[PDB]
């Protein structure tokens, strides 16, 4: 009734401070595992060759 | 030979329930040694050192209700 009441009291600050801390560092590694991806394609430049040389030319 | 007697903490004990019906932090104990034995990290002991910490407590609640009280006059130990 009196005593692990008071030291449950006690305990709330400190485990919610770390508990925010942890979720900000979900969100952070979250963020810090995204990074733009480009993709190259082939150029069509050699398709214009490849072409030219299907005439015969 | 049974004595039936009581205690002289009824008035006290009222108190108790009335003033502890909700939740309150506790931050000045009188044996703070109890729960921090241990000063160096990275120490650990497999014994169960903090065994002595609720009896602490409550000795020095039933402790302190007696004798400090006993000031005022007429007030038995
Ligand atoms: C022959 C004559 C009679 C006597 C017979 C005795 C027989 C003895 C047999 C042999 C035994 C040998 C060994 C003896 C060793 C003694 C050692 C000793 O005393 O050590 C000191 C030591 C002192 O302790 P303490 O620090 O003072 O704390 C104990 C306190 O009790 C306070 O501690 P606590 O507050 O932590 O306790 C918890 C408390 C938590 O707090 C509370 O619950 C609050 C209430 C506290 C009550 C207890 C305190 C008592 C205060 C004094 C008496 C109050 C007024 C009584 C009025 C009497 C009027 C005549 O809860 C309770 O007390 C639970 C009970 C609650 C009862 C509520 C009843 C409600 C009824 C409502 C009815 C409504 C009807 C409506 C109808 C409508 C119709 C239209 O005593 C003890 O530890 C207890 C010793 C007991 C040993 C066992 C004895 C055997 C049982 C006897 C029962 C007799 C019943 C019949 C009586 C009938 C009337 C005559
Ligand atoms: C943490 C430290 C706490 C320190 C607290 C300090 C309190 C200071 C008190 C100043 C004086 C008070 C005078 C009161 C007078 C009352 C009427 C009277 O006649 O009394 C005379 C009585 C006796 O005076 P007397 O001895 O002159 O009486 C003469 C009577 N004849 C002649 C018949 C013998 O005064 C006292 O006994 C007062 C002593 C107080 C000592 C301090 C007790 C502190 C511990 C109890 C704290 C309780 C807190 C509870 C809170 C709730 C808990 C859940």
């Amino acid at each position: 009734d009196i005593m692990v009441p008071s030291f449950v009291y006690n305990k709330l600050p400190v485990i919610h401070f770390l508990q925010e801390k942890r979720a900000e560092q979900k969100l952070r590694r979250v963020l810090d595992e995204t990074y733009t991806e480009w993709t190259e394609e082939l150029d069509q430049a050699h398709v214009t060759d490849a072409i030219t040389r299907s005439l015969n030319i | 030979m049974f004595l039936f007697f009581f205690c002289d903490l009824f008035w006290l004990r009222l108190l108790l329930c009335m003033y502890y019906c909700v939740w309150s932090r506790l931050c000045f104990i009188v044996y703070f040694n109890c729960l921090m034995l241990i000063f160096d990290f990275l120490l650990f002991c497999l014994f169960d050192l903090y065994l002595f910490v609720g009896l602490c407590l409550f000795l020095l609640l039933w402790f302190m209700l007696f004798n400090l009280y006993s000031l005022i006059l007429y007030y038995c130990i």
